[PDB]
RNA sequence: GUUCGCGAAGCUUCGUGGACAUUUGGUCAAUUUGAAACAAUACAGAGAUGAUCAGCAGUUCCCCUGCAUAAGGAUGAACCGUUUUACAAAGAGAUUUAU
RNA sequence: GUAUGUCUAAAGUUAUGCUCUUAUUUACUAACAA
């Protein structure tokens, strides 16, 4: 388990990348830490590191607190303090959701304030006036370097993937769109995961073109519209009535 | 202008403590929903409590959804301010919504406007609170060593974390896709699939009016299929 | 009756005090420091609270706030208010109008 | 007079918060670090603006990288504000640099009080300060009349040359410029960061000049006779009928200006 | 750990009761997905009017540069589009209906 | 030649009387040549 042992360094400050990222333009912009003078070119790319979670996880100093927040950076498979950070270094269970289900309708697992709208995207951390649960998945063609799999061979990579970092309400990989919805279990799992598997790769080591992982475009993790199919509308209405059904017995 | 309204801060959220001491940050930030400078509380719920919570919302978009200013729920019933649209939607009516304007002008403009949103006209009154809680109330009432199965007859509206919390307690991985319903279950030992089904909607092979059932799951797989 | 001088002090008392205080608002709201010289607890329920202003760095804006935001006013005219005059010329009214 | 009420200086005001610590440290440290300081605000500010093309130098000898876009060239126009303080800050780095220069083992200490009576008298010729404030040149004349007093005391029976020090008076003269700007200066860049982070005042309304009085006087000319029209009209009548009137008013004024009489019969 | 009282070994040492001192900081967290801006390549290249020119205004839920209530951004930009009813009264002719 | 203004800068949001052929004018425009 994740809570027998102490949690592991990702990568030590050694290691960690400078934030200089790619020389997209021809001078550096100080107070922005952005380019600049061109943008030619997208500016995206894959993630070096990966959250290895049962390699990784463990104890922290906020184990000992009760810090009620997750590393953004262990979720990145980045982070430089281990055992010694303040944020948490573990998946998410229904312990730990239940114990900050009421900070987490206002802001994220990652201890950051959510917003009115979702950015256009839907990419960024969510709004707090949905309660979504469900990734879209886009990117999948740039994540495998332009690998020509299944599509189940490709739901079977990704279930693989979002399955070891929670608790799956649904998965569908849909080929006409080439992309996923990964609908979750909990918000905080669902966040925590949006974050540790953005601009990852879905290569492994048995693929031929997991040398050139980085060099790719890494998985584009953003947050999912409703589908218009009234299939799972109908369901999404049941399953809201149910829970207003039980906050509602439990007003008296 | 002057500090006239006064924050409006819920009681679970806050904390039980007899007193704590948060600070004010006048101007101190745009708010999350109208983006409008207001003034901004925060304090530590403890005094060793790491996590500072902060008031996310203006005094006045607060009073207009009728909700606490850091939780973001009703002020009444501590609950997701969307939800308790839908209740009340559902309770004494057909429709009530809280529209916020998607537009970074015009989400202001609606701020500043003293009206209460759908819900909040309810929820504000007490009265109207209890009226509605009773109306709501009035509502109311053979092993061959697989370690790798193939189930069917999964209901469409299921989830996997109830499939694999029910195989616990009947004790790993999973595959369920709910469009054919093919479960392709797997478990992380052959023993202990032995186990499981020693120890047996759950109608279950061992691949590696029944009849119109397999119509239906055939139809069905078929139509995956193609997707 | 001419308002009453001992009213008058009230007035003047509320409005004086109120005015003041929102000069000193103005001033010690200013960037200008060389005005900050020219200056004249709470409970959110039963609960009951402390409430502080922590001194910030004298670097940092000191209304991260305030960014001069275009608004658009909402009118808020919810009480109706007539618009109410009496006449009704006809004879003068209508031939004027050719002259006009 | 100095005013006596405002007893709350700069300094004792910050040593009252937490965010500033003291340390005793070297005055040549203290101006290096100040460079660098300095070095770093304005490049922060700069990049901020957007315009990375403007490239400070680390002698704060601010020019461009690129040949300018027309649009980018408008926008790099940095005021008299950021040009003003760049200014002083090229004035300190003369002479810490010469301070560091005696100190790093390069040059005598009388080199290094030339140097510095030099980096005074000719602080116009050293650092372009007069462009930006044009009242300097009153310290910069100061200067100078200080130079040809102080020679042609310390040259009486000595010959010509260079190597006169004596830097006071001249140092006298710089600190009580930055006496009088330090006030100038907080206003000016106190407004210019203002900007850079609350946009700027969209209050505009601008003055009457003499510039714009004429269009000015004009507008309220027609707004009060088309009001006085408005009362006299009977009917009650809407602004597209307005427009005939002060169209009308128009015709009547370049009639008067012609001397040819304004007799439209139609009128009332 | 200092010190002030006590006890147990030799003014020295081990144990005991005190006093002193007794709540830091965070609105933030390390790169893509919570927000800059130009830049480049391409395309056009500027208000009156025939043509060439100075402008100053105005409205704007457009701003930028500027210390700015100077001024300047092409007269800074956009404004040139669309456009039906407080709808009446009177007469004549034709059709229908009724008495 | 410019101000200025648009444009591009890549990842897939889950629904079933005429045609013709020419030659000439005039005008405007043209950082194209003289
Ligand atoms: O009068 P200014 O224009 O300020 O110029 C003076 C002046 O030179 P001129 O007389 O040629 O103008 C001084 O010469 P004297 O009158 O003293 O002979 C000379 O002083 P030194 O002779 O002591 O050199 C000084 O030169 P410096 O600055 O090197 O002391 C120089 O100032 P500029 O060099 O700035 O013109
Ligand atoms: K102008
Ligand atoms: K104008
Ligand atoms: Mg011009
Ligand atoms: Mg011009
Ligand atoms: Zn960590
Ligand atoms: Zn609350
Ligand atoms: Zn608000």
């Amino acid at each position: 388990s994740w809570r027998d042992k102490s949690a592991k360094v990702q990568v030590k400050e050694s290691e960690l990348p400078s934030s200089i990222p790619a020389q997209t333009g021809l001078t550096f912009n100080i107070w922005y830490n952005k380019w600049s003078q061109g943008f030619a070119g997208n500016t995206r790319f894959v993630s070096p590191f990966a959250l290895q979670p049962q390699l990784h996880s463990g104890k922290t100093r906020g184990d000992n607190d009760g810090q009620l927040f997750f590393c953004l950076f262990f979720a990145k498979g980045m982070c430089c303090l281990g055992p010694k950070c303040e944020y948490l270094h573990h998946i998410p269970d229904e312990e730990d959701i239940g114990k900050l289900a009421l900070r987490t309708e206002v802001l994220d697992c990652f201890g950051r304030e959510k917003f009115a709208d979702y950015r256009e995207d839907m990419g960024g951390i969510g709004s707090f006036r949905k309660k979504n649960k469900t990734l879209y998945v886009g990117g999948i063609d740039g994540a495998l370097n332009s690998k020509h799999l299944k599509p189940a061979q490709i739901e079977s990579r990704i279930r693989f993937v979002f399955s070891r970092l929670g608790d799956i309400d649904r998965i569908r990989y849909v080929e006409s769109k080439n992309c996923g919805f990964v609908k979750f279990k909990y918000q905080a799992n669902a966040e925590f995961a949006k974050e540790a598997m953005s601009n990852q790769t879905l290569l492994l080591p048995s693929d031929k073109e997991w040398d050139d992982r980085r060099e790719g475009t890494g998985l584009l993790v953003k947050w999912a519209n409703e589908d218009p199919d009234p299939a799972a509308q109908k369901r999404l209405q049941e399953e809201l009535k149910l829970e207003s059904l039980n906050m509602m017995v439990h007003l008296i | 202008e002057i500090n006239e309204p006064p924050p409006n801060i819920c009681e679970q959220c806050l904390g039980d403590e007899a007193n704590i001491r948060m600070t004010k940050i006048p101007q101190g930030s745009e708010c999350k929903i109208c983006t409008l400078p207001f003034t901004l509380y925060h304090f530590k719920t403890s005094k060793r409590s790491n996590n500072i919570i902060k008031t996310l919302i203006c005094v006045r978009c607060a009073t207009q959804r009728n909700i606490c200013q850091c939780c973001m729920l009703d002020s009444r019933w501590h609950i997701p301010i969307q939800l308790r649209d839908h209740l009340i939607s559902l309770v004494n009516e057909e429709n009530v919504m809280t529209e916020e304007a998607k537009n970074d002008m015009m989400k202001r403009f609606l701020s500043l406007k003293n009206v209460k949103l759908g819900g909040a006209q309810i929820t504000s009154d007490p009265s109207e609170a209890d009226n509605i809680v009773d109306k709501l109330k009035n509502i109311l009432l053979k092993n061959p060593s697989t370690k790798s199965f193939f189930l069917y007859n999964i209901d469409a509206s299921i989830p996997e974390w109830k499939i694999t919390d029910t195989v616990s307690q009947l004790l790993l991985s999973l595959i369920v896709n709910h469009k054919a319903k093919c479960g392709g279950l797997r478990f992380q030992s052959s023993e202990l699939g032995e186990r499981f089904v020693s120890k047996i909607i759950f109608i279950i092979p061992w691949s590696s009016t029944a009849e119109n059932i397999k119509l239906s799951l055939s139809l069905n797989k078929l139509i995956q299929l193609e997707l | 009756p001419l308002p009453t001088k001992a009213e008058i002090q009230e007035c003047t008392a509320r409005t004086k005090s109120y005015i003041q205080r929102l000069v000193n608002a103005k001033l010690a709201n200013s960037n200008n420091r060389a005005s900050s010289r020219y200056v004249t607890l709470l409970l959110n329920n039963s609960h009951h609270i402390e409430v502080v202003s922590k001194q910030m760095d004298p670097l940092l804006p000191r209304f991260v706030g305030k960014k001069a935001r275009k608004v658009v006013a909402p009118t808020e005219n919810d009480e109706v208010v007539p618009v109410l005059h009496m006449d009704g010329s006809n004879d003068r009214g209508e031939a004027d109008p050719n002259e006009w | 007079l100095p005013t006596n009420h405002n007893k709350t200086k700069l300094l004792k005001s910050l040593k009252n918060t937490k965010y500033f610590q003291q340390t005793t440290i070297d005055w040549v440290e203290a101006g290096l670090q100040l460079c660098r300081q300095g070095h770093n605000m304005l490049n922060l500010l700069i990049h901020r603006k957007g315009l990375t093309y403007l490239h400070l130098d680390y002698n704060f000898n601010l020019k461009p990288t690129k040949t300018l876009t027309t649009k980018e060239r408008k926008k790099s126009r940095l005021g008299n504000s950021f040009h003003l303080m760049r200014e002083l800050l090229k004035m300190m780095k003369l002479i810490v640099d010469t301070h560091v220069q005696f100190r790093l083992g390069n040059v005598d200490a009388f080199q290094l009080a030339d140097g510095i009576h030099y980096i005074l008298n000719h602080i116009g010729q050293l650092t372009g300060i007069y462009r930006y404030k044009y009242k300097v040149m009153h310290q910069i004349r100061a200067c100078k009349d200080l130079k040809h007093i102080i020679y042609y005391k310390f040259n009486k029976n000595l010959g010509k040359g260079p190597g006169c020090g004596f830097w006071q008076p001249a140092w006298r003269v710089w600190l009580n410029f930055l006496r009088g700007t330090i006030p100038l200066l907080e206003r000016y860049i106190g407004n210019l960061i203002t900007r850079q982070f609350e946009g700027r005042s969209n209050e505009i309304v601008k003055t009457t000049t003499k510039q714009r009085l004429d269009a000015y006087y004009d507008l309220e000319l027609r707004n009060s006779v088309m009001d006085d029209i408005l009362e006299m009209m009977p009917e009650s009548i809407r602004q597209k009928k307005a427009r005939t009137i002060l169209q009308h008013l128009s015709e009547a004024w370049r009639c008067w200006k012609a001397n040819i009489p304004w007799d439209v019969p139609g009128m009332p």
